[PDB]
């Protein structure tokens, strides 16, 4: 544990995305350690709404050398049902300088735990494995997932 | 400043927070005369005393033995006095609550330090990562540990301990020097052994391949020189000592090697899980720092796993001391100030505070 | 009607160092409440010698909530179990069990309407929930805490409010029903221990790790004040209970000290020094009408005087720890019920007012076996430290006293008249005259496990694995082996010579008392049936036509020595545990002890 | 004269019919190189080969492994030819129907046994005790199960089987003993561990308790001689090892102990059958044979057990093979001649034969 | 199942009381033949109607070794006073273990060959048997007020 | 592996002394309970002794005890192929098993010593199913009651062919 402390406008952020105007609802949203790397603020200019691929518009939002946390509302359809859950993204490059690493990933509990009611986490540690949609799919629901994104997998 | 301390299996490495790397590293053994000398002292006085580790396989067996290497530490290696700086400790996998709370009683009361904390190993060489969730084959100087870490919850159930470490690989290096004519016994050559291993020594992809190479040619022979100008020859014995890591049948024993070993832990745990523990194996040790042994493990545990998962062998450049480059990074930051366990609250809750405070 | 339960002894709260210790108050105002183990204490402030306990939970219960209707209590337990029970029966039965989550339940809430219950802890998934009783539907989602929640309250006015604590350093507010995250209050900078709303829920104040204790409006969760400028205590604060004038505060702290703070001119009123010792630092604390309570690490719940802050007004003592001998004596004009813990506590309790202190000066050192009364006025007690003590009984203090080191541990001690003691050792018979070693018995042959004493102090019964009770004489300092071999239907547990000698009482693992008449060649008497497990323990009534013996079946039988087809059915004397040791006070009262340290008088009518 | 063969997760036991103790009890093991070798010498040679067990579970998986076994057990421990004796089996609760095709498929052509019988592990042990309706607790070596029984017939609905039992004790054991500086890591060293469990372990009544007063506890510490001559000394590892039965939390298990596992499978029985079920909890199988293991069981089930209920658990002396001894028993009555599977029915019927004969 | 088969013996015992008087039996002990193939009935282990009937019944019974019953149990409800035939299968702890395994594995044979039977005790030590109020719910559930005339 | 074959005579002698199949109770008598092995004149196969056997039924009627008799059998000056069918009893169980007992003396000519030491893994592999082995080399190593039943079951040994050790 790194000693961060989880902004608050996180927790009301993840508190309206959990719940379901329309126009307003966010469908991706990035997470990033302050100037002063004592909280987990919201980044202003780096989030999607619902009513603007949205995976891809979000997987390029990501930074090449520099770790960050996201919340997104991917939507899937399975065989016997259609259901859209959020999920916890840890976005950790390899590129990233060993100190952003150690820190993200040692508060990522932090925040997770803020989040209560989340289930599915991606911990992506390169850009293949986050533009990847077919893993993104398992951890939603593994093989019952036949749709993701309103597109066939 | 405060201090990170990891106490290793056979080597104790310890530093300032916010330094790239330690600044002490020395052997952690205690010798007794066949009056008392810790670290590079006991090597550097003769085969006339008698070598003991008081952590053999990551577990303090001997805390008296303990408290005198600690205390070598800070006042012969770091050059500090522990009451005016906080310390960070590291301790192994799977160690038991006794000898956890054993260790915060001697910070507290043998060495007065103000301030203390205790992380595992090998969470912080997954945290160094940039990982949370993935198995951590940490392979040091007496033991070698596969720990898979879900969600940076590690799975004691599913926790290997395997005794093969860097102690037997230079043991054994030494045994098969003799068959060229070169008599390695002494203490002291068993230190220009460990020079040759961490040198000349490289993991083959394919054992019995390179065996008829090196047979076959001399592409593969390599030359040292000894302390005293003697320069020697080491041909097939650069991949036939670290292949014991793979072979444990070389050294005699019955375990299994460290890619069956990671399998073996993979496989006791949960099916929904194993799939991103295939994805994030992360190397760290100094036994891990052999040039091709991710290529070999990589290889070895394809063939053990399902043809449908993913295989990947992380191994940063950084992963021989990823675990104190971790408490490093974690012990200067801003916010770790509030997270140390203060003499006041020991001298409130006792040795038991270190269960509520950290883990 | 054959038994009446006449007078709980209730145990003392099982306390931690480091953790905090609730205690909560009924909204009537009699009755405090604790836990202890499995067991829930119903303590009356007024009279702590009265006193009920709840013993229906599986796991350790951790906290228990009176209802502000006061007709239901909720306890929530180490696995996340939560029971809601009736309290204005006797009976207490169970009205809705839950499991809010898979993990420790640290703290229980409810709300004014006595309709909702707000439970926090450390799940699995989860640190709280809050859900209506009658259904366990969630009306409400605490979020906002990452680590461990150790206190919850709810505002009992409107609007309705919710604070907790947790161990991240940082107390949530939340709005409802439906109860939704307002905001996080990070102005500590350790655990936050306790949160507490103020009774007309116009304030609240949390107390943390760090010595600090702030006051938040009740309404809009904005900072008031620091109690104490600077700090409020000198350590930890566990434990705050407001006043119920909501004017004042009181503190439990790690500091061994508990203080009264005036809240509205922020200026501490009175400071209690509890002591000076590890023991004496307190973890929990209580404002219920004018009494004052704090609960040390000790055990002890001390009455806080405001008169007098050094000297409390009164130390409940008792037994924190499991009771594992039990033993009474009559002295003066008044009965004394002294019991032993695993700890090596002991406490002498008075009979009929219900009075208990324990006896001054350093003791003994672990598990008290066994414990019994000379002639002298002496309590011989054997303990696992390998010692045996002899303590006088009208000095109540153990320095200065006898004590006898033997170099087996012991598992029995009797004695007899003329200053003889038999001790039964691991696989040794040691026999004491004048607190002096004179004679053993080591390799006799056998595995003695119980011994008895004929009140003539000549003849010396001790049972055996073998199920074989062989029987001795004291002649001179040697004990003689008489070549007498009774019999049992197994492992023997326990012997007891009738008070007048006449009789010798025999029970075993294979759940049967056998009595056999000294009088008549040591004969067997009669074999008396109906235990269904182990029996462990045996007395004898004064009247000596009477016995009762209690066993691992969790019931206690009340034997006819005349007639063994009638027995008095004590049914779970002592629920979820068996009766560790028993003993009479006089013809009509029988004394029971077990391991949830509480000791109870029963009324039995033949 | 008949042969009692009881097919063990971990030991088999044989005998004859008639017989008070099996005549052979050893290990039910098969190893190949890293030929094949069977029972107590696939112990003896450790690390050449690897270690596999048919029956790990109580069910059969390799039903080529079991053969060998099966042979090993006639001609080398028995020393008798099964062509000459009529044999009773013992199969393991929820059995299969079509292992129980196969096993009396093997007896008749592989072996030629003139005549056979199947029979129910759990009702022998009950049986055995003088009981036909109650809930039989076998806790073996790799398997515990907890099989309720209404007049002789063992309610497949209700039967909970947990993964817990001898064989991951003896591991705990292993494991906790190294943190006192023992080395016990080799197949070999295993057996040791196991006979000091087998000693000088037992089962405390209250385990916190336990763990306070041996803290000061002269009578605690118990030596054990190893085959080398070394002593080795336990302490509270005496009552440590078996408390992981009653909380697997001890070895990393999320699952529920014996106490609550027996509790589970009484309630999901008939209301109306219960009270007999209670009261007639008999405990049976080498790992309910600690010292103090049936009191503790009886504290911890009458917590679950509702408030007006008789609790009794039944923990007979000859608890450890009673499977054995009931089937021993049975095999040897000159009535019991007429219910055995002639070959000559074998041939009219096939294997379905058991379905019918053996129930 | 041992195979052990039922003598008529016992079977015209049950079908005289099963169907309805100091010639009548109010208890009957059947025990196993000396070649252990038959349940015989026992010399003196008969309780007559005309002739506390539960207490001496309990006495009959061995110590040492298992038995077979057939008691006659006459409880009285509040309803009514009903008496119906009960089994009970003495096994007591102390008994040798040939003995228990032989009444225990060969006692459904005897049950279905009894026809028209319904209250069982199963009898494993005298605490079990000396009782009444295990014996009482067996016969009625939460409706006995006293069983064999003495109140409960 | 000095070449050493094994006679057919000493394999079915084995094979028979093994497994135990069912005979008429004058068959019974007939088995062996200890025998004897030795090199052949030649030296090429390792054939039976002749009279150096000890039958189960002498065993109680002639023999008292077919251990020490067995013992007297063994040559001082010679080494010996044997095959010991003790009988023991354990705290747990009642068993009867094989033991291979090659008797090869200090005061015995190298020439002997050498030959045996070297031919014993051969014939010992081809008789399959034993499982104890008892290498005495002295008088004091194999005239010991109690050291057979430590090579047996060690301390769990409490008879030893029907007598408390
Ligand atoms: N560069 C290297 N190449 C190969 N082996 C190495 C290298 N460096 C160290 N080793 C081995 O690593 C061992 C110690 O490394 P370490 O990971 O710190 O173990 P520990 O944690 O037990 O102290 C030594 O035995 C050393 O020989
Ligand atoms: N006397 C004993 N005390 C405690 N544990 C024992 C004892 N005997 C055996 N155990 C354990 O019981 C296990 C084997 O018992 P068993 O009933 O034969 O199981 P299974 O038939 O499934 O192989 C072994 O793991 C052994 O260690
Ligand atoms: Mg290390
Ligand atoms: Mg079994």
């Amino acid at each position: 544990a790194s000693g961060v402390a989880v902004s608050d406008g996180v927790i009301k952020v993840f508190n309206d995305m959990k719940v379901r105007e329309v126009k307003k609802r966010k469908k991706a949203v990035l997470f990033c350690l302050s100037e002063d790397k004592k909280n987990i603020i919201l980044e202003e200019g780096k989030e999607i709404l619902v009513g603007d691929d949205p995976y891809a518009t979000f997987v390029k939002m990501l930074p090449d050398k520099d770790c960050r946390y996201a919340l997104y509302d991917a939507t899937y359809e399975t065989k016997e049902s259609k259901k859209e859950d959020l999920v916890f993204i840890f976005w950790a490059p390899e590129s990233a300088p060993l100190k952003s690493k150690m820190i993200y990933a040692s508060s990522k509990d932090a925040i997770k735990k803020k989040l209560t009611g989340i289930k599915h986490e991606l911990q992506a540690n390169c850009y293949e494995e986050v533009k990847d949609r077919c893993t993104l799919a398992e951890k939603l629901g593994g093989s019952a997932v036949i749709s993701l994104e309103g597109k066939p997998l | 400043a405060a201090l990170v301390v990891d106490n290793g299996s056979g080597m104790c490495k310890a530093g300032f927070a916010g330094d790239d790397a330690p600044r002490a590293v020395f052997p952690s053994i205690v010798g007794r005369p066949r009056d008392s000398y810790v670290g590079d002292e006991a090597q550097s006085k003769r085969g006339i005393l008698t070598l003991k580790y008081p952590i053999e396989h990551g577990i303090v067996t001997n805390w008296d033995d303990m408290e005198k290497i600690w205390h070598h530490t800070f006042y012969n290696e770091l050059r500090v006095a522990p009451e005016e700086h906080p310390v960070l400790l590291t301790e192994a996998p799977l160690n038991p609550k006794a000898n956890r709370e054993k260790m915060t009683q001697i910070m507290f009361e043998t060495f007065n330090t103000p301030a203390m904390y205790v992380a595992i190993q090998a969470v912080l060489s997954l945290y160094a990562s940039g990982r949370t969730t993935g198995i951590v084959m940490d392979s040091g100087d007496g033991v070698t540990h596969t720990v898979p870490i879900y969600e940076g919850y590690a799975l004691p159930h599913a926790i290997l301990r395997l005794d093969l470490a860097g102690r037997d690989l230079t043991d054994y290096l030494m045994k098969i020097l003799t068959e060229r004519g070169y008599s390695f016994t002494t203490t002291a050559e068993r230190e220009i052994v460990r020079d040759i291993k961490e040198k000349l020594c490289y993991v083959a992809l394919d054992f019995e391949q390179e065996m008829a190479t090196a047979a076959s040619s001399s592409s593969l022979e390599k030359s040292y020189e000894l302390p005293d100008g003697q320069v020697i020859t080491i041909g097939n014995e650069r991949f036939r000592c670290p292949e014991a890591l793979f072979q444990p049948s070389f050294l005699g024993m019955e375990s299994a090697g460290i890619h069956e070993t990671t399998f073996n832990s993979i496989m006791k745990c949960d099916v929904d899980i194993r799939k991103d523990l295939y994805a994030n194996t992360v190397l760290s040790g100094g036994t891990t720092m052999y040039p091709g042994i991710a290529d070999r493990m990589q290889k070895e545990i394809t063939a053990l796993a399902p043809s449908t998962m993913k295989i990947k062998i992380i191994a940063p450049p950084e992963r021989k001391y990823s675990v104190w480059i971790g408490g490093s990074i974690l012990a200067s930051l801003s916010t770790f100030q509030q997270m140390w366990i203060s003499k006041q609250e020991y001298d409130e809750s006792g040795p038991s505070i270190v269960h509520r405070k950290c883990f | 009607m054959p038994y009446e339960i006449k007078k709980v002894f209730a145990s003392l709260p099982q306390v931690e160092r480091g953790v905090s210790k609730i205690i909560g108050g009924d909204p009537k105002g009699n009755n405090f409440l604790y836990t202890n183990g499995k067991c829930v204490i119903l303590r009356n402030i007024d009279n702590p010698a009265l006193a009920d306990i709840y013993t229906e939970h599986a796991h350790q219960v951790v906290v228990a909530k009176y209802a502000p209707s006061g007709f239901y209590i909720a306890s929530g337990d180490v696995s996340g179990k939560l029971r809601i029970w009736d309290t204005t029966q006797k009976e207490h039965l169970l009205k809705y069990e839950y499991q809010p989550f898979a993990g420790k339940i640290k703290d229980i809430a409810w709300t004014e309407d006595s309709k909702r219950i707000a439970v926090v802890g450390e799940g699995r998934e989860k640190f709280g929930a809050v859900f209506l009783w009658d259904s366990g539907s969630s009306v409400g989602e605490i979020t906002g805490h990452n680590k461990v929640i150790n206190s919850v309250d709810i505002k009992q006015s409107r609007p309705y409010r919710l604070a907790t604590g947790s161990d991240d350093n940082c107390a949530a507010f939340f709005e409802g029903p439906p109860f939704k995250f307002k905001f996080t209050i990070g102005d500590h900078s350790r655990f936050v221990n306790c949160v507490r709303f103020s009774p007309d829920g116009n304030r609240f104040a949390t107390a943390s790790a760090d010595g600090q204790i702030y006051i938040y409006d009740g309404k809009t969760g904005e900072k008031v004040c620091a109690l104490g400028g600077s700090k409020a205590h000198d350590g930890g604060i566990y434990a705050i209970s407001w006043s119920p004038d909501s004017t004042h505060l009181l503190s439990a702290s790690g500091d061994k000290t508990s203080k009264i703070w005036d809240v509205s001119v922020n200026s501490v009123v009175s400071t209690f020094p509890m002591g000076s010792t590890v023991l004496d630092q307190q973890l929990g604390c209580l404002w219920q009408k004018d009494h004052l309570l704090s609960v040390s690490l000790s055990g002890y719940i001390n009455y806080l005087d405001r008169n007098n802050p050094s000297k409390p007004l009164h130390v409940i003592k008792g037994h924190s720890k499991s009771i594992q001998c039990l033993t009474v004596h009559k002295n003066g004009g008044k009965s004394y019920i002294y019991s032993g813990s695993h700890d090596g506590h002991i406490n002498y309790w008075d009979s009929e007012t219900g009075e208990n202190d324990s006896f001054a000066g350093k003791g003994h050192t672990n598990q008290v076996s066994r414990m019994t009364v000379d002639e002298s006025g002496q309590l011989i007690s054997c303990s696992m430290d390998d010692t045996v003590r002899y303590t006088s009984l009208m000095l109540r203090d153990y320095s200065g006293q006898g004590v006898v080191k033997l170099d087996v541990q012991p598992k029995c001690v009797a004695v007899g008249p003329g200053g003889y003691a038999v001790v039964v050792c691991i696989g040794q018979i040691v026999l004491l005259k004048d607190q002096r070693k004179c004679f053993s018995i080591d390799n006799p042959g056998y595995e003695p496990e119980v011994v008895a004493v004929h009140p003539g102090g000549d003849t010396v019964a001790i049972g055996g694995v073998d199920g074989n009770v062989r029987l001795y004489s004291i002649l001179g300092t040697t004990l003689k082996d008489e070549g007498k071999l009774l019999e049992a239907k197994g492992p023997v547990t326990d012997v007891a010579y009738s008070h007048d000698g006449a009789f010798l009482a025999v029970c075993d693992a294979s759940k049967v008392v056998t009595v056999f008449s000294v009088a008549d060649g040591y004969s067997e008497n009669n074999v008396f049936y109906g235990h269904h497990a182990k029996i462990v323990c045996l007395a004898w009534s004064p009247d000596n036509e009477h016995f009762a013996s209690g066993g691992m079946d969790m019931m206690v039988y009340v034997w006819t020595l005349s007639d063994p087809e009638t027995r008095v059915k004590i049914q779970d004397a002592h629920r979820l545990h068996h009766v560790s040791s028993l003993a009479w006070l006089d013809e009509h009262t029988l004394v029971t002890t077990s391991h949830d340290a509480s000791v109870k008088e029963w009324t039995i009518t033949y």
